[PDB]
């Protein structure tokens, strides 16, 4: 329920994970590192964090393919700054992220970003499939996962998978579809609220 | 479309000196209401206490509140 | 002939007299609020309901008199609006908080009838004046709809109308056929032969408050947040004349003396606390 | 040049002296003149010794340059002193001079704002008088508040320097040179945060402020924020009104501005538009569901405050319980739900609160709310979850509160009760497969390069 | 101030409307101001004119201002004429006296004259 150590360590990813809108790929890295390390934390005790699911659907949409145009879910989302979005390379495959990651560069070649961001995005797939198959309770499923839903296919529209390649494409094709999988589970299972039942004394 | 509520709030549980419970009855009533306290010592407390008596508990500065605290406090630095 | 009326403002009433114009007698046995206290077309009853969903009804003579003839405590829920049937004397309109209006009886110990259909707060309410009109009850709700129910088939409304503000007063006519409703700046004169809405009028900025018949039947001042008073002609509905008060206001009537019901005297009711008496004798 | 200090203060004492006291009086004369141009000389050097001599030679001119019993000063003479003492870049001297004789004296205030006039309609002198501006902050109460003057108290008995609504119009007009002139963005959002406090309680009539008020307002965005506290302090005071004040809260309310640093003051000032009396119950409810979605990606440092605000709201309005307890009347219902599960009947997105129908939602957020990771937040949701029992709660208790206040509040708890920790620890931290522990991976190493 | 007038026009105030007609941003608030409440503003204009003549100089720039910004509006809504009506009236009646009000002017720029001459003798002698 509550500890001296491993919850303000938790209270300091969550600071970290709400506040710092990314200045660069390495920030986000080190989102994703955190948002990880908070799912190892609430796997099998399952608490909720709002600073990963905004964080997560924030970084989903600053890779910026096309635009974040209109109404892409209720988390606040912020600007890429520095072009720090995908471009047309979709050649550049998949891979794992290492801590090195963790340095900032001004004088990063583009392939090497490109590479970059698409295994962060990969990341960040995996880090929605794990949270989803943890968090198919909890009766705001439908409301917080919505949004990434709608995120998903925002990024499955053809102005952004003329940038993306089609491992990545795959992946979120295999999210929309366990996800609305879930989202019908959700659904179907979801009864009204009756807390009141109040017990009265003799 | 907009109505200040600032005075709706009054019917609730009053904290004082000694009893933590004294709900809206009247500014003599709730002084009996406190221990110790005398129905006619309430009316003297009151009385110098320039308080109204059609105001009930609660229909009351927290300026006269704690103005009659530090009278029931000192009844004597008031003269009685 | 009185020289009485009501004012209700906080968890009290204060009978007011017309002739000295002074607060005769104040009654605080409500326990929290007090949101309609009129009196009965004798001249002895006051009624009244409170905030935590009771309703009393109590005597008054003319002064120091609050015996306390009965006490209704069926909503468990505010009520705002218990007025009484210009013609009998011993039924009366309540409509509560929750979603209810319904005629009491008062020698009953069980309400008479209920009306629902309503779907907000329900917080404006009267009786329908003409002979036809017997046992006609309209009320306005903060749900931007007015509702006028027969007594005789409980069923829904006959007549109901929608608007775009909540509608925070009502008044019929002493023709009893058109009908003023009062809903954010924007009142509506109605028919109810014809069930045809005639015109909106709107000339506040704010939401209205009340609104009050006038000299012969003939005209109705309108109050709005405005710290505007309006009157208005009921045959062209045109701003005729009006004021300004220096607070906000929430109450308005003008209230006549005798003879013919010349009007004596209006009075204005702030949210500063402050009732404001403007008279005039002849 | 301390002996030109010393010869400078010494020159005051012997004019204050010969002013005291009394062909040749043009010469007379001609030696305080060059003595100002001394003095300005002085001020652009202690400037503030130098800025006490100043004042003090004010004093003795209005004292004795005049046969008449009153003091006239030469508002010329201060203009150029207010001219020189903006142009210094010197924080210390405009502090001094602030804290010392404005935050003192009315009669420098007041000819203080005019001079202000004069000088502007004659960009980090912007800044300055900006900060000056900011500087002053009390609104006296009354013209027996005035009470106070370095010069002459008049016995003119209607005299301006003896009305109230005189500093109050000099001090307004100062403003609305301000704003005439022209101003940056910082300079706007401090102004559009200490206005209601301070600035907007100097208006002889604040109506100008209400119209650009109400144009930052309808900009959007953070500025708007800061924007409800003056709308609301007019609309209080002088209720000229908005069009559309709750329709236009309810789509204020946002994505980030929970995440904003200003929704303290914004909460209370919700608390009053919440605090009203004649509110419809699907208005309340749908601030209510919003607040909930929102809530469900909110910070708990917001969450804190979120929740016990409801606990009022519904101890006001019941019609707004359905929400948090709510039954299938009919059997038939009941057999349509068991068959096909719950979609929410609110609309998000909607845009009249009014039309909403938060009215039969449930609050399935908070509830998942609830198995948040924070304990002291988990259990304040538990506060709903529980039962009605206490008549209210405070917000002060819980307003500005942080992350930084929760960090805090961890680390003043004790050092140690004795913890607990994990036994039978695994070797395979960061070891990729481990295919003969049958323990399955940490999902880290399996979505993590180590090497 | 132009919410202000447009409330305060539409509410028909009288003191809202003393209080922003006491004092540019005058210009500012013509823009930005509405068009049927411009001729309202305009009739309740006209009316101040015929109550008490004192003061021509900042309203008259004031209506110079409406009928620069929405002087087309009552061209918008041209059944008010009737406004308009008699405001030709209104501003014919402060043309009446200047038929011959020059005919005061000069004999009193006269005695001004040695006044101010004979004055100007006076310090001299």
């Amino acid at each position: 329920h509550f500890h001296q150590v491993c919850t303000p360590a938790m209270l300091a990813i969550a600071r970290y994970l709400g506040q710092k809108v990314p200045a660069a790929l390495s920030d986000f890295a080190v989102g994703i590192y955190l948002s990880i390390l908070a799912l190892q934390y609430q796997d099998f005790a399952k608490r909720y964090v709002p600073e990963m699911m905004n964080f997560l659907l924030n970084t989903l949409c600053a890779l910026a393919p096309e635009r974040a145009k209109s109404k892409l879910g209720n988390f606040p989302v912020h600007e890429p700054p520095a072009g720090i979005r995908i471009k047309d390379a979709t050649n550049t495959p998949i891979r794992q992220l290492n801590c090195g990651d963790c340095l900032r560069k001004d004088e990063l070649s583009p392939a090497e970003t490109s590479s970059l961001q698409i295994a962060i995005l990969s990341t960040a797939t995996a880090i929605l499939k794990s949270a989803a198959d943890t968090w198919h309770k909890l009766p705001a499923f439908i409301e917080s996962f919505q949004p990434a839903l709608s995120v998903a296919q925002h990024l499955l529209t053809k102005p952004n998978a003329s940038h993306l390649p089609s491992s990545l494409t795959s992946k979120l094709n295999d999210l929309a579809s366990h996800l609305s999988r879930l989202l019908q589970l959700s659904r179907l299972s979801r009864r009204p609220l009756e807390l009141h039942h109040h017990r009265p004394l003799a | 479309s907009l109505v200040s509520g600032e005075k709706t709030n009054f019917n609730h549980i009053l904290r004082l000196l000694n009893t933590n419970v004294d709900g809206k009855q009247k500014v003599v009533y709730a002084l009996t209401q406190i221990k110790g306290v005398g129905r006619r010592y309430s009316n003297l407390v009151c009385k110098k206490a320039d308080v109204d008596l059609k105001k009930r508990a609660g229909e009351l500065t927290s300026e006269e509140l704690e103005r009659l605290v530090t009278i029931i406090q000192n009844p004597l630095a008031y003269k009685i | 002939t009185n020289d009485l009326f009501a004012v209700t403002a906080g968890p009290r009433v204060e009978i007011f007299s017309i002739r000295k114009r002074e607060p005769l007698k104040t009654i605080g046995r409500f326990d929290s609020e007090a949101h309609c206290g009129e009196i009965r077309p004798d001249g002895r009853v006051l009624v009244a309901g409170e905030d935590t969903g009771r309703m009393q009804v109590f005597d008054v003579g003319q002064g120091t008199r609050a015996v306390i003839l009965k006490t209704w405590h069926i909503h468990k829920q505010p009520v705002w609006v218990t007025k009484w049937s210009p013609t009998e004397l011993t039924t009366l309109m309540s409509c509560s908080d929750d979603k209810t209006v319904r005629l009491w009886d008062l020698p009953s110990n069980d309400p008479t009838r209920l009306f629902t259909g309503h779907t907000d707060y329900v917080r404006c309410g009267a009786f329908m004046p003409g002979s036809a009109n017997s046992n006609l009850l309209v009320s306005g709700s903060y749900d931007e709809t007015v509702r006028v129910w027969d007594a005789r088939a409980p069923g829904g409304a006959v007549m109901t109308f929608k608007h775009a503000d909540p509608i925070e007063d009502v008044l019929p006519l002493p023709s009893g056929t058109t009908l003023l409703a009062a809903s954010g700046n924007a009142i509506s004169v109605l028919d109810l032969v014809a069930a045809k809405p005639l015109r909106l009028i709107t000339n506040h900025q704010k939401t209205v408050t009340s609104l009050s018949l006038a000299s012969q039947g003939r005209r109705v001042v309108s109050g709005s947040l405005d710290g505007h008073v309006k009157v208005f002609e009921t045959t062209s509905w045109n701003v005729v004349a009006g004021a300004k008060y220096p607070s906000p206001i929430l109450s308005l009537s003008v209230i006549t003396a005798g003879a013919s019901h010349d009007d004596r005297h209006l009075a204005v009711g702030m949210q500063s606390g402050v009732l404001s008496i403007r008279t005039r004798l002849s | 040049p301390k002996w030109s200090l010393a010869a400078a203060e010494a020159l005051c004492r012997v004019f204050v002296r010969l002013l005291a006291a009394g062909t040749i009086i043009n010469w007379l004369r001609d030696r305080l003149s060059d003595y100002d141009g001394v003095l300005l000389s002085m001020l652009q050097s202690l400037a503030v010794h130098a800025l006490v001599l100043a004042m003090a030679v004010l004093k003795a001119q209005a004292q004795h340059l005049t046969d008449r019993e009153e003091a006239i000063f030469p508002r010329s003479f201060f203009l150029e002193i207010i001219a020189v003492v903006l142009e210094s870049p010197i924080e210390h001297l405009r502090g001094h001079f602030s804290e010392n004789f404005v935050k003192k004296y009315d009669d420098i205030r007041f000819y203080t704002f005019e001079a202000i006039k004069h000088f502007l309609t004659e960009e980090d002198v912007r800044n300055n008088v900006f900060n000056l501006l900011l500087s002053i902050e009390d609104v006296p109460e009354s013209n027996d508040s005035l009470e106070n003057f370095f010069i002459e108290r008049p016995p003119k008995k209607k005299h301006p320097l003896l009305s109230l609504s005189q500093h109050k119009k000099q001090a307004q007009e100062a403003w609305l040179a301000f704003m005439h002139l022209g101003l940056s963005k910082e300079q706007r959002k401090k102004v559009l945060e200490v206005m209601s406090a301070s600035i907007a309680p100097w208006f002889t009539k604040p109506e100008m402020l209400m119209d650009f008020l109400t144009d930052c307002y309808n900009s959007g965005g953070s500025v708007s924020l800061l924007a409800l506290s003056g709308v609301f302090y007019l609309i209080q005071e002088r209720n000229l009104d908005y069009p559309e004040f709750y329709t236009k809260l309810y789509s204020l309310l946002d994505a980030d501005i929970l995440h904003s640093k200003y929704r303290s003051r914004f909460f209370r000032l919700l608390d009053t538009f919440l605090a009203s009396t004649h509110l419809p119950a699907v208005l309340v409810a749908s601030f209510i569901k919003r607040l909930a979605r929102l809530a469900l990606n909110a910070p708990p440092s917001a969450i804190v405050v979120i929740v016990p605000w409801f606990y009022n709201l519904f101890k006001k309005h019941p019609l707004t319980t359905f929400m948090m307890h709510r039954v299938p009347r009919t059997k038939e219902e009941r057999e349509k739900l068991e068959k096909d599960g719950l979609d929410d009947p609110f609309l998000p997105n909607e845009t009249d609160p009014m039309e909403t129908r938060a009215i039969d939602s449930c609050l399935w957020e908070i509830v998942q709310l609830q198995s948040h990771y924070h304990p002291n937040v988990a259990t304040i949701c538990k506060i709903i979850s529980e039962q009605f029992t206490k008549q209210a709660y405070n917000l002060e208790d819980f307003l500005d509160h942080s992350y930084g206040s929760l960090l805090e509040a961890e680390m003043t708890k004790e050092v140690k009760k004795p913890p607990v920790i994990e036994f039978m620890i695994p070797k395979h931290i960061f070891t990729k497969a481990a295919p003969e522990e049958e323990k399955k991976d940490s999902l880290l190493v399996s979505l993590w390069d180590f090497g | 101030l132009g919410t202000v007038l447009n409330q305060a026009l539409r509410t028909d105030d009288s003191d809202l409307l003393e209080s922003c007609l006491q004092t540019l941003i005058i210009q500012n608030t013509i823009n930005r101001m509405d068009s049927s409440l411009a001729g309202t503003l305009l009739s309740k204009l006209a009316a101040r004119m015929h109550r008490r003549p004192g003061r021509a100089f900042g309203l008259m720039r004031w209506i110079q201002w409406t009928l620069v910004a929405h002087g087309g509006a009552l061209v918008t809504q041209p059944d008010l004429i009737n406004r308009l009506t008699e405001l030709s009236r209104v501003l014919e009646e402060r043309s009446r006296g200047l038929s011959s009000l020059l005919a005061l002017k000069g004999k009193l720029d006269m005695l001004d004259a040695q006044l101010k001459y004979r004055k100007a003798l006076k310090m001299a002698g």
